[PDB]
RNA sequence: GAACUUGAGUGCAGAAGAGGAGAGUGGAAUUCCACGUGUAGCGGUGAAAUGCGUAGAGAUGUGGAGGAACACCAGUGGCGAAGGCGACUCUCUGGUCUGUAACUGACGCUGAGGAGCGAAAGCGUGGGGAGCGAACAGGAUUAGAUACCCUGGUAGUCCACGCCGUAAACGAUGAGUGCUAAGUGUUAGGGGGUUUCCGCCCCUUAGUGCUGCAGCUAACGCAUUAAGCACUCCGCCUGGGGAGUACGGUCGCAAGACUGAAACUCAAAGGAAUUGACGGGGGCCCGCACAAGCGGUGGAGCAUGUGGUUUAAUUCGAAGCAACGCG
């Protein structure tokens, strides 16, 4: 697929972007893998780090 | 391999039916159609006499009571011995009905198989009878094991 | 009552269905072993169908009509039990496929042939 | 003795990483506990049974306690010398890679002995115990079953410190360096040709996969991540067993580790690959092979043949299928 973050040129994903992270998080609450969201390796690593930190501030869910 | 099929002869000089000659070919001991035809016509004449009907309709009614809807075959997986219920195709319905008539008739015991087959038809007509034990027990085995299909 | 939630727990032996009230108050319960099947027949999805039928019969007294069915436990009788709640006079609206997933948690008991 | 900058390192600048150590926090779930619902089962198996249960279980809702690992990310992905390291955050801290040009100017590599790290089990001390679980108990299977199966469950798994110092500790491949076709994913950089971009292509690093040329090899295979062609250094091998044994020594609380023979014994042990055969391995197929049926044999009486035994001889020959109303 095509990467999002290379397109909009955006670097460190900034956990505060709860709606963008809400786009990347799946329907049940899981992180979608790289072959679904189409990101890079580096950007998928920072995405999953972002989602876990935003989960610990209840910006993102665990189970739904 | 594939399925092969068979034939049978159309009339009977009294009672012109296919299936009555199918019963004539059944109950033949040692290659004697003559004894089975004599036994058969004396039995159907008793069924026409003792109950004032034509014995064709009593005989088909008895068949309808005996013909089982559901055989239960075998399917052994592991050490399980599962039985699987099979919708019987109607040829085997007719032939299991004829086997059960013939076998439980000669298994009853009276003072001819004329009388034994006649009374077995008269019992399977008014459904309570000896072959209908096998009908009921096969349907109970299919009713209990219906979880597999 | 009119509305409740149907907890089905189908594991490799038994498929226990309890129709409860929304803040968890069991109206009626029946299992695959409660119907009478004692052997391995407990595992068949027909017993789960029968258990959903008996739970549906028990639920419609003081009563309830529109269910909300929560599938729990890894088994086989989930589809027949959802379908048999419909055919026994009830309505099944939502289907929550919620088997208890540990993330990493406790360690399982050992594999069997070893 | 004097210079040089390629090897090595420092400087500056980024980049990535489950690299490590200390502390703190989170969400499922398992177990346990109390209360509400409620009634006869639950659990488990190839089949069952021991167990749990009307003294109210299993299910279910809420709450609490406690321990351990951190689903999704997650990937022949990354990092580390190896063991290994997967939630998150901070504190301290190790290394790498990339762009050079600022510096040093051969400062480098290997390394017996030594010092350290070193999975898991184990040991000592104090805690901890939810799951699992040696040992151990009951039930099953079984000729037996100190086993596999099931129900329980001690030490242990966990943490702190100290000891052991062993693994199929594996890439079954020591470290360093140079040279020797390609294709292709991927990880982290950099640079170019249009586009500010998006993006495509190209180029170059360092790491990581697969297929592959020469070359190597006994073959399988390796092939720029070498098992090629070379040089340096280290460790190790010289038939199998005896045997990693014994003695001695060092270390250890112990269990044991390391070093390590000989008498004696054998003419083999072994690797890779081929052809078969076999599998309580997979696929496909076929045969009265199975199923679907019909009639029997095995029970009785006798005929007949054969084993044993009696015999003067019970003539000799056949002996699972494929001998036995056979010559």
């Amino acid at each position: 697929k095509v990467c999002y973050f290379t397109s909009n040129g955006i670097t460190h994903i900034d956990y505060k972007d709860v709606d963008l992270l809400k786009k990347f998080v799946s329907e049940r609450g899981k992180i979608l893998p790289r072959r679904v969201t189409g990101t890079n390796a580096k950007y998928q690593r920072k995405l999953t780090a972002a989602i876990k930190r935003a989960r610990q501030m209840a910006l993102l869910p665990y189970v739904s | 391999k594939g399925p092969v099929a068979k034939r049978d002869v159309l009339p009977d000089p009294i009672y012109n039916s296919k299936l009555v000659s199918r019963l004539i070919n059944k109950m033949m001991i040692d290659g004697k159609k003559g004894k089975s035809q004599t036994i058969l016509y004396k039995s159907f004449d008793i069924i026409k006499e003792r109950t004032g009907n034509d014995a064709m309709e009593v005989f088909e009614q008895a068949l309808k009571n005996i013909m089982p809807v559901l055989e239960v075959k075998a399917r052994r997986v592991g050490g399980a011995n599962y039985q699987v219920p099979v919708e019987v195709r109607p040829e085997r319905r007719t032939t299991l009905g004829l086997r059960w008539l013939v076998n439980y008739a000669r298994l009853r015991g009276e003072k001819t198989m004329e009388e034994r087959l006649a009374n077995e038809i008269l019992d399977a007509a008014n459904n309570t009878g000896a072959a209908v034990k096998k009908r009921e027990d096969t349907h109970k085995m299919a009713e209990a094991n219906k979880a597999f299909a | 009552i009119e509305s409740g939630i149907a907890h089905i727990r189908s594991t490799f032996n038994n498929t226990i269905v309890t129709i409860t009230d929304t803040h968890g108050n069991a109206i009626s319960w029946s299992s695959a072993g409660a119907l009478g099947f004692r052997g391995s027949r407990k595992s068949t999805p027909f017993a789960a169908q029968m258990a959903a039928e008996t739970a549906a019969k028990g639920s419609i007294e003081h009563g309830l009509k529109t269910l909300e069915v929560t599938v729990k436990g890894p088994g086989s009788g989930r589809e027949a039990a959802i379908r048999a709640l419909q055919a026994a006079g009830l309505e099944v609206t939502a289907i929550r496929d919620v088997t208890p997933v540990p993330h990493n948690g406790c360690r399982p008991p050992k594999r069997r042939r070893v």
